RNA sequence: CCCGCAGAAGAAGCACCGGCUAACUCCGUGCCAGCAGCCGCGGUAAUACGGAGGGUGCAAGCGUUAAUCGGAAUUACUGGGC
RNA sequence: UAGCUAGUAGGUGGGGUAACGGCUCACCUAGGCGACGAUCCCUAGCUGGUCUGAGAGGAUGACCAGCCACACUGGAACUGAGACACGGUCCAGACUCCUACGGGAGGCAGCAGUGGGGAAUAUUGCACAAUGGGCGCAAGCCUGAUGCAGCCAUGCCGCGUG
């Protein structure tokens, strides 16, 4: 349950640490963003020579909650941050070539097939 | 977007924001006046051509005073 | 003098400085010709020099004079960069090396050709 | 690896274990020594040392450790065992 | 490495020439174009720019740049000064 | 850069090492270094030597030779006479690669070579015939050490171009 102000890590390398999620893309009044949610951010941390900047708007897939997915047998998957990728603004497409933690099925998609191939698990 | 407030009434804050308005855009689309680059004065440039001259001629009475008519 | 006040402290070397510091102990250096223009002399001088602001390999940003009448430099050209001051132009510590990597040599030198770059007639 | 290298660390990790065991075994008949020591009793302590020294002696000759190894602990254990009193 | 063959054949350039510094004239250009290590040179008779003729130096090299020491007694101990 | 130091400085004892030693530990003492520059900061492999210089000196440490340090980065030990080990082990990290996604592999600052950076520096050569080195009783095998060859006016030297 990603909203506006909640702050997520990043599981990609392409710089970021600490990124704030500003909009929680497609629809009027959307309140949350699950896992396989885009979200808009904005950088509020980031390493000195890494592909983004801090201060920088751009656009996130969400890959791990602490809420957490719910399975169609009932099952969950909770984690202890959330944490996401960070995407270019037009095309999402994500921005670094590494990916951190696991992530799970419920990011397999076509646009994400990227980070499905990426992640060290699920 | 200007807001004219000055005043309890409506129709001279009208003609205030009117003013306003036009005295933006006559300061805004009112043009610098171009700057030409100057040169040197001729004066100048005989005055370099004299000095060099001046000193060309003391230079060559200065130093070396070979031949020796020897 | 005192060799008891020079043994307290010795004599110190007058530790001298580069005139041409972009370089950095090369020869010459490569650069890309963020400028070319004419600047005037100082003094006494009176001409139109042919001169070029050169990003450097380095990350140096220097004014290099372009020797010999006439060159096709521009705003993008790849040039080599020697050392030598114009002693005219202030601020001119450098020599562009024509007929070296983008820049041409000289049209019609018959004297002084390996300077300016210019390759040998057909005679 | 690339090598006669694999050979080398297929025998160092044979005689590694080997050796471990060797020198734990050692230790343990000192630490005996020196048990026996620190609890008081001369007649359990030179027990100890009679039983500790063929090993350690044993164990120099085999390059488990050095002779002067060997020998240091067989004299800073008699001396306690003397001092001992 | 030696012997034989053939034929002068297949094999010179670079810098410089005002003074320092060795080696000078003409032409074109006209404070321009340009040169320059320093001093400087160039505004219509330029040994200093550019070409030519001539010359000087070095030569399968020759120049330029960079760098060090020297010259620099210019940090002086040898060997300076106030 | 004027103060630095608490295992710090010393002692006793124990432990430890091939070996002495605060090497380590407990206790005791309150010392120890420093203006003859401690500490801190910057830079740097050191030497024989090289260049320059009449020397004194200044600059320098390419080649060759001696010593040191390093071996993708940070640690650690193991084995061994000898290593905390360039072409060994383990762990962690970054990077590259394989994967059936569970997990694996790698380390040219060896010789060639590639890309890159650069003003700029060479062949993916031949042979172990010499001399060395490892193993072997030897024969022999291995040896990008080495001997040679290739490229480059980079230097020095000689000769030619009559
Ligand atoms: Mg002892
Ligand atoms: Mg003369
Ligand atoms: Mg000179
Ligand atoms: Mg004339
Ligand atoms: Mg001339
Ligand atoms: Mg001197
Ligand atoms: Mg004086
Ligand atoms: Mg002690
Ligand atoms: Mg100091
Ligand atoms: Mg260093
Ligand atoms: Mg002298
Ligand atoms: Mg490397
Ligand atoms: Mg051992
Ligand atoms: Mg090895
Ligand atoms: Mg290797
Ligand atoms: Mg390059
Ligand atoms: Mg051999
Ligand atoms: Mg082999």
């Amino acid at each position: 349950m990603i909203q506006e102000q909640t702050m997520l890590n990043v599981a990609d390398n392409s710089g970021a640490r600490r990124v704030m999620c500003i909009k929680v893309l497609g629809g009027s009044h959307r309140r949350y963003a699950g896992v396989g949610d885009i979200i808009k951010i904005t950088i509020k941390e980031a390493i000195p020579r890494g592909k983004v900047k801090k201060g920088d708007v751009l656009k996130a897939v969400v890959v791990r909650t602490k809420k957490g997915v719910r399975r169609p047998d009932g099952s969950v998957i909770r984690f202890d941050g959330n944490a996401c990728v960070l995407l270019n603004n037009n095309s999402e497409q994500p921005i670094g070539t590494r990916i951190f933690g696991p992530v799970t099925r419920e990011l397999r998609s076509e646009k994400f097939m990227k980070i499905i191939s990426l992640a060290p698990e699920v | 977007v200007i807001k004219a407030q000055e005043y309890r009434s409506q129709e001279l804050n009208r003609e205030a924001a009117l003013a306003r308005l036009v005295a933006m855009i006559k300061e805004l689309t009112t043009e610098k006046k171009a700057r030409r680059p100057t040169r040197p004065t001729r004066a100048s440039k005989e005055r370099r051509l004299a000095s060099k001259a001046q000193k060309s001629s003391v230079k060559a009475m200065r130093g070396k005073v070979r031949s020796g008519r020897e | 003098a005192t060799v008891n006040q020079l043994v307290r402290k010795p004599r110190a070397r007058k530790v001298a400085k580069s005139n041409v510091p972009a370089l950095e102990a090369c020869p010459q250096k490569r650069g890309v010709c963020t400028r070319v223009y004419t600047t005037t002399p100082k003094k006494p001088n009176s001409a139109l020099r042919k001169v070029c602001r050169v990003r450097l390999t380095n990350g140096f940003e220097v004014t290099s004079y372009i020797g010999g009448e006439g060159h096709n430099l521009q705003e993008h050209s790849v040039i080599l960069i020697r050392g030598g001051r114009v002693k005219d132009l202030p601020g001119v510590r450098y020599h562009t090396v024509r007929g070296a990597l983008d820049c041409s040599g000289v049209k019609d030198r018959k004297q002084a050709r390996s300077k300016y770059g210019v390759k040998r007639p057909k005679a | 690896n690339i090598k006669s290298a694999k050979k080398r660390a297929i025998q160092s990790e044979k005689a590694r274990k080997h050796n471990a065991s060797r020198r734990s075994m050692m230790r343990t008949f000192i630490k005996k020594v020196y048990a026996a020591i620190e609890a008081g009793d001369k007649a359990a302590a030179q027990k100890a040392f009679n039983e500790m020294q063929p090993i350690v002696d044993r164990q120099a000759a085999k390059g488990l450790i050095h002779k002067n190894k060997a020998a240091r602990h067989k004299a800073n254990l008699t001396a306690q065992i003397n001092k001992l009193a």
